Formats: structure tokens, C-alpha cells, sequence
């Protein structure tokens, strides 16, 4: 990029240095089963979405 | 961009090369009484922790190398450079000065043995040109057909500003930057590669200067930051065959050097004709004509 | 060694000026420059008498 | 082999193709080899070519 | 074979061909504004997600 | 017909067949004559071949 | 085409003479090889040393 | 076979044939001057390098 910008400008390239908040919630009113749709499975799905 | 500007100005007739440098205008300030000036007088009667300086961020200086070999630029060139700059400029940037590039003189002295069946006037003309090209290279213009033969595609050939005089290769342009240091290991290779040269028996470099008495070999010579190196014209090569020195007619060398140069001028001028690709052409014939099925 | 005994060598002779040695090295695909060189006889060869 | 004719008034392209090849179905290849767009009306001075069929 | 293979690239699809040509016709291969910088990098560096 | 260059090539070949060599005339004669050396040198090379039978024997 | 065939015929004639053996191509009218070669009786013997 | 073979010699090339005939026609198989001595030995003794 610095070759394509302008004689007067240099850009810096960095990592995002990630930081983030996380969810908690009221229990689901329904689930396929205590195991098949365990709260842990829901947690895994939530993690994948994020 | 910087390379675009070099391509922009290098097409003004009479200019062989250009370099773009940045001005550093300094402003001083009083932090006790907010006040600023270009003078350090702004700091009179202040304490050490009440002082500041800032440098300006968007100003240019243009260094020009011309064909003329005069002392100054013609005013017609200064008008051409200022005109193109202002006509085509970036937001929040400006041009302060256009001037001719400064130089640094270098001496080369040597004893060179050549083949017993060799044209010495031609060898001299060839060595001499090759050293000059090493010290200060310049780009050449190409036809579209040539850019294609080199392996470039359309996206690349037309990447920058369109140039009326032929195409300029970015690699050559980047290579032709002001040289910082001069070294013996390159000069020797230039001489040894000339057909007919057998042995360089003596060779030395040195800053061209007066009272050039006993001094160090200067295997590498460094050049100040805004100068172009140039042979000092006090240079010399003694040519030998076996153990006998030979004398070269002064005039004939000029003829060989001229002819070698003559070709470059002819070739650049050839480039104006081939500046665009073909587009396929069709005919015209009322494609909607219809006859009844009756 | 190619002068002392048969081997390949581009240079005309080992018994030559530094200019020939410089050209031989400059031709290498893995070199750029060298500030200085010398080749005096080994006055400091202890094995063969001083 | 190759053949040429001149168009007379009363000629149609599928009838001429039948008398030269033995089949009326080649009329769109004869029209493409002559650059004809409005082949359903032929003008009565045109000279056409009739190329041979390919062998392999 | 412990780790995944790397550095390969498939031939351009029609969708990518059109995408690449269309952007060059707009940004002119210069890095001036935001869109320019972000699209020049995603086109040039294939293993950048955002 | 570039006679001077072509005549020298023929003469050099014939001289080489006897393992002899006249390369040095190319420059030594320039200390004696100017442009006229080209004619002089070709005459000398022909004479050398004619006289060769005795030259190589009665050493 | 007529002219081409005539020229091809002429070329064959030239090639055929080029292949004539050396013994004839450099022969003298009077025989011998006086100006062409030195003979073994003349060029091989050595002065006695 | 612990060691390389020895004493063989290939048939003369055209280049060697011309070289050998040409030299005999000048030195007449006599060892008089420098060139004579040096070329008589290199022709006669095949495993001399200089």
C-alpha cells in the first residue's frame, strides 16, 4: 500500500488485539432433551455464531 | 504518487530525469505566550521547557537533469514544470522550488592491455560510455508492441498517467535513482567485460581534487545526499599491446561515441507511432427487417 | 589449483594481478563487492622454516 | 466439389439446396457461408457459393 | 502428514473475474479513500478475512 | 567486395596450415606506415608463403 | 510455373559441378601442382643436425 | 576394483589430426628452439599438462 498512497503518507499495519463481552440468559423454555439440546450445546452454538 | 510525478515531468522535452524531494520548513514557537514564527527570535527570554518546533508536511522541491549541460535551467523548463505540477496536484500539497541537480566529480585512472588485433579507438569509446551509464542511468521510451513483448498486460501497461511520448518501464524508473556510493569492484568489471580487453594492470578511483598527491585507494567513494556523480574529465586510460603503449587518434573516438549515442535518439522517437491496441469492427445492416409469412 | 594441477578455471592463469582475481569473484552469483585484497607469500609459515 | 449459381426470379434457398445436395436441410449452412441474413427473400442478381460437405 | 497443505489457488470463477475487473475500473489502482484501501488488500492478499 | 578483410582471412588460413602466425604485423607496422600498411602487409604475407620451403628448413 | 521449373533445372547443373573432385578442379593446363602444394620430397625432409 | 583404469587412448579427432600434421611441417621433428621442445613433449607424452 505505501507504494500506492502518496509521496507523503505511510500506513501502519497491525493486529486487532481483540477484546470482548459475553452472553448469559434465561433458560430455554424448551429443548429437544436435557442431553440432546443441553444448555452446553446451546453454549457451543452461541460460541460458533460469535 | 512519486513515480507518477517522475513520469509526468520526464516527458518534457530536454529533461532526461527528475527526482522529487520534500521540503522541511520549520516553525518555532513560544509556549509561554502562544506565538509562532520562522525565526528563533520567537524564543527570546524563554525557559528551556517553553520552546517548541514543528515541521511542515506537504511541500515539494524538484531536481532536474537536462540534456543541455548548462549551469542553470532554462526559464522555459521552470515554467513547464510549475505548469504541470499545478495543473495536476493532490489536495493539501504544494511546490516551492524547481532547480537543476547538483553534482560530485570522480576520477578514474588506469593501464589496460588489449588484444594485439583490436580496434582501440572503439574500445575506448565503449568503456567510456559504459562507465558514464553506471554512474547516472536514465530510462527509455517503448512502443506498445515492445511493452507487450516484455510480458506486460493491459492492466499494467496503462496503470499510470497516459504518456504521449511512449511507455516508460517502472523498473527502469526505480533503478535510475541518485547513486550514493562509488565502488572499484564494479568499475573493473565494466572494463574487463569489453571485448578485446585482456588485463587491467593498474586502476584507481578518487575524489577529483587538487593537489592529488599520495592518497588512499578509496575502494568505495560515498556521495552526499542530493548530488549526482559525474566523471571529472581529468580521467585517463593508457592502452597497451604486450609491453608497448599505443596512441589513439582523438577525433575517431568521437565518431564511435556519437554513433552509439545516435541510435538512442532514433529509437525513442520511433515510440510515438505505436500508442494503442486494435478494436474489432463490424458492419451495419437493419437487423430488424421482417417479411410476412403470408 | 587448476594452474598447479589439471582442473577447470575461467582465468587464464593463477599467476596474475588482483584484477583477474577480482573478475573471477565478481562473476559469482553470490557476491557484490570487496573493499581490498592482498596475496603476499607466507612469511609466517612455521612448517617450512622461517 | 464446389459450385456457384446466379439467383433468378422464382428461386428459393431450400429448393436450390435440395437440387445440389439431395436434401433441403442444409439451407442454414449455405446462408452462413454467404453472409445472408434475409435469406427468405433473395435478390435476383446475387451469385452464391455452395461449399462441399466435410469428410471426416 | 500432520498439517494442512498451503499456498495454492484455484482458477478464477466468472463471478471473481467480473468482481476484479469492475473494481479496477473504479479505484484505478490508487490507495486514496477507505474503500480503495480495503478492496485493494482483499483482492491482493487471499488469506485475509476482514 | 570488401577485399582487404577477405584477403586477410584467406592468407591467415594458408599461413596457419604451416603452424605460423603473423598477428604482430597488425600493430608493429603502424610505427612505420599509416593507412598504407594494409597493402604492405598483404604483400609480405604472400612473400612468406612463397619462400616457406627454405625458411622452415635451413634454420 | 514454367519459369520456376527452368530455374530448378539450372540449380541441379550448378550443384553437379560443385561435386567434381579436387584433382580436376584445381588442375593446371600443363599438369602438376606447382602453385598449389608443396610435395613430400620438398616439405618433409630436414637439414642434418 | 579399488583404483581407476590406466594407459588407454581414444582415436584421433579431426582437430588433433590437423594439429599434429601442422606442427610436424614446421619443426621437422628436430628439438632446436623453445617451441620445438615444448610441442614435441606435449605431442609425445599424453599425461603431461604443462
Amino acid at each position: 500500500v505505501n507504494e500506492l498512497n502518496s509521496f507523503h503518507v505511510q500506513a501502519k499495519v497491525i493486529n486487532p488485539n481483540y477484546e470482548e463481552v459475553k452472553v448469559d440468559v434465561k433458560v430455554k423454555f424448551r429443548e429437544g432433551l436435557d442431553v440432546s439440546f443441553y444448555l452446553t450445546k446451546v453454549k457451543e452454538d452461541i460460541k460458533k455464531f460469535l | 504518487s512519486e513515480l507518477d510525478l517522475r513520469k509526468l515531468f520526464i516527458d518534457i522535452e530536454g529533461i532526461k530525469n527528475c527526482w522529487i524531494k520534500r521540503e522541511r520548513v520549520t516553525v518555532f514557537a513560544d509556549l509561554k505566550n502562544q506565538k509562532l514564527s520562522y525565526e528563533k527570535t520567537i524564543w527570546e527570554d524563554l525557559k528551556e521547557n517553553q520552546k517548541a518546533q514543528f515541521d511542515l508536511k506537504g511541500l515539494y522541491r524538484i531536481l532536474v537533469e537536462t540534456e543541455d549541460a548548462d549551469k542553470v535551467l532554462s526559464e522555459s523548463l521552470e515554467k513547464a514544470v510549475f505548469t504541470k505540477f499545478h495543473a495536476n496536484r493532490n489536495l493539501c500539497e504544494d511546490l516551492i522550488k524547481v532547480e537543476k541537480v547538483a553534482t560530485e566529480p570522480i576520477s578514474v585512472c588506469a593501464n589496460v592491455e588489449v588484444a594485439p588485433e583490436a580496434d582501440e579507438e572503439l574500445i575506448h569509446a565503449q568503456i567510456l560510455i559504459a562507465i558514464e551509464d553506471y554512474l547516472a542511468p536514465s530510462p527509455r521510451h517503448y512502443s506498445l508492441k515492445q511493452m507487450v513483448d516484455k510480458g506486460y498486460t493491459m492492466d499494467e501497461i496503462f496503470e499510470g498517467p497516459f504518456l504521449e511520448n511512449g511507455f516508460i518501464d517502472t523498473v527502469e524508473l526505480k533503478a535510475s535513482e541518485l547513486r550514493k556510493e562509488v565502488r572499484l569492484s564494479d568499475i573493473i568489471n565494466i572494463i574487463m567485460s569489453i571485448d578485446g580487453v585482456k588485463i587491467v594492470k593498474e586502476i584507481t578511483l578518487g575524489n577529483c581534487d587538487e593537489n592529488d598527491g599520495i592518497e588512499n585507494n578509496q575502494w568505495v567513494i560515498c556521495i552526499p545526499e542530493n548530488k549526482k556523480p559525474k566523471l571529472c574529465k581529468k580521467t585517463t586510460i593508457n592502452y597497451f599491446k604486450g609491453i608497448l603503449p599505443i596512441n589513439l587518434n582523438p577525433v575517431r573516438v568521437d565518431n564511435h561515441k556519437s554513433k552509439i549515442l545516435a541510435s538512442r535518439l532514433e529509437n525513442d522517437l520511433k515510440a510515438k507511432d505505436d500508442l494503442e491496441p486494435a478494436i474489432p469492427q463490424g458492419t451495419f445492416a437493419d437487423w430488424g427487417e421482417y417479411s410476412s409469412i403470408q | 589449483s587448476p594452474w598447479a594441477y589439471d582442473q577447470e578455471s575461467s582465468v587464464e592463469f593463477g599467476v596474475t594481478l588482483h584484477r583477474s582475481q577480482m573478475i573471477h569473484y565478481l562473476e559469482q552469483l553470490t557476491y557484490v563487492d570487496y573493499i581490498t585484497d592482498l596475496r603476499l607469500l607466507k612469511r609466517q609459515a612455521g612448517s617450512s622454516p622461517c | 466439389m464446389s459450385h456457384y449459381r446466379t439467383v433468378k426470379e422464382g428461386d428459393t434457398l431450400p429448393l436450390m439446396t435440395y437440387r445440389i445436395y439431395g436434401d433441403s436441410k442444409y439451407y442454414l449452412e449455405v446462408a452462413k457461408a454467404n453472409g445472408l441474413t434475409n435469406f427468405r427473400r433473395l435478390k435476383t442478381g446475387t451469385e452464391l457459393i455452395f461449399p462441399p460437405l466435410q469428410k471426416q | 502428514q500432520p498439517y494442512p497443505s498451503t499456498k495454492g489457488k484455484a482458477q478464477e470463477s466468472d463471478e471473481d473475474y467480473y468482481r476484479r475487473v469492475s473494481e479496477r475500473l473504479r479505484h484505478k489502482k490508487r490507495a486514496i479513500t477507505l474503500w480503495d484501501y480495503e478492496h485493494l488488500i482483499l483482492q491482493k492478499f487471499p488469506k485475509v478475512y476482514k | 567486395d570488401d577485399t582487404i578483410e577477405r584477403r586477410n582471412q584467406l592468407m591467415d588460413h594458408l599461413i596457419a596450415r604451416f603452424a605460423e602466425n603473423f598477428s604482430s604485423y597488425a600493430f608493429l607496422m603502424k610505427f612505420l606506415y599509416g593507412e598504407s600498411t594494409d597493402e604492405i602487409v598483404l604483400q609480405d604475407k604472400q612473400s612468406f608463403l612463397r619462400e616457406y620451403k627454405e625458411i622452415s628448413r635451413e634454420r | 510455373i514454367t519459369m520456376l521449373e527452368v530455374l530448378c533445372y539450372a540449380i541441379s547443373d550448378l550443384g553437379n559441378r560443385i561435386n567434381i573432385p579436387i584433382e580436376d578442379l584445381i588442375a593446371n593446363e600443363e599438369g602438376g601442382v606447382k602453385g598449389q602444394f608443396y610435395k613430400v620430397q620438398e616439405i618433409l625432409p630436414s637439414a642434418p643436425t
